[PDB]
């Protein structure tokens, strides 16, 4: 996963 | 070339879409027209003519992206995928993916939308209107690992396998998440 | 159990810390101690006079558990003691961000980077911002070519390095040549 893309 | 001495038959695509696929096949050394392969849509179509095996453009594009010729049986998007059409079992779901890239991810996102889910890039715990993010309901992935998975465990949200998606797709009925937790996958 | 048929020595921690660690191993079917399969030691290591199969870190232990997978300790330099040239701080003016790292692996890299005198930042920014409380970044440490931060580093002309850069810095006591560890060459 090149991006974490996790929020809150 | 990669598709060296391989004959193909493109079926079930639009007027243009047929051509783009036929192009990318020759562009990697395959022949168009008994054929070694029959390329059909993700959902499969009418295959009358006898071929080696029916694969999808998802298989095709995937193969080229890795420069590897994968076995069609080694992934369920590589061959036509059963879907119970007319059903939107995923109606209220907001789905993130993890550990999925390119063609595979386009296809899974395709199926997810089909079932009436919405898909987002970001796994999101709380809706934020200013940011434009809706709270996620499901994580879909492959192994245990990574930050998306860790958020799912911490947030108490279902982080399930791809097979959850494809089973819901097959039956037109929402698969029981608890039967497809990556937490229990071996 | 994950650690089933495996025996453990827990060496190098405080009384309270090893009680906790031991309980975690037990909760995962391992036995605490003949020759033990594993000696669990802190990241930086410690004297192990007993004879064991292999010496492994708490970072190994925890990762293994977090991902319910018995990773081969040799698959990651953080899984076995990491040699650090004691009391040296060759990264004293660095501001480091990690990309593509999660959980215990990330807590361990963080510890190392701080230990070498670096400051570690959640956000990769090119310019300091006092109101926001963020400092300009100087390094990005990542696993593979790709992702938002990687693109930013390329754009901002900041070095993007593999983890080996960090560990080589720690082993020597001296700031490794960033140009020998660029993510572009791995």
């Amino acid at each position: 996963d090149s991006d974490t893309d996790v929020e809150e | 070339g990669l598709f060296s001495q391989k004959s193909f038959l493109v079926l079930g695509f639009s007027n243009e879409n047929e051509s783009n696929i036929a192009n990318i096949i020759k562009e990697n050394a395959g022949k168009i027209m008994v054929a070694d392969y029959a390329v059909v849509p993700l959902l499969g179509c009418e295959v009358e003519a006898t071929v080696g095996e029916v694969v999808t453009n998802t298989w095709l594009v995937t193969c080229i992206d890795y420069q590897t010729l994968f076995d069609p049986k080694s992934n369920p998007l590589f061959t036509p995928v059963p879907v119970m059409t007319g059903m939107t079992p995923l109606e209220d779901c907001v789905i993130s993916f993890s550990q999925c890239a390119g063609a595979e991810k386009e296809s899974l996102t395709f199926l997810a939308n089909l079932l009436g889910a919405s898909v987002q890039e970001y796994f999101v715990r709380k809706s934020n209107a200013k940011k434009g993010m809706f709270a996620s309901t499901h994580l879909i992935l492959k192994e245990r690992g990574g930050s998306k998975y860790e958020a799912a465990k911490k947030w108490n949200l279902p982080a399930v396998t791809i097979a959850w998606l494809l089973e819901t797709a097959r039956t037109g009925k929402r698969a029981d998440e608890s039967h497809f937790l990556i937490e229990n996958s071996t």
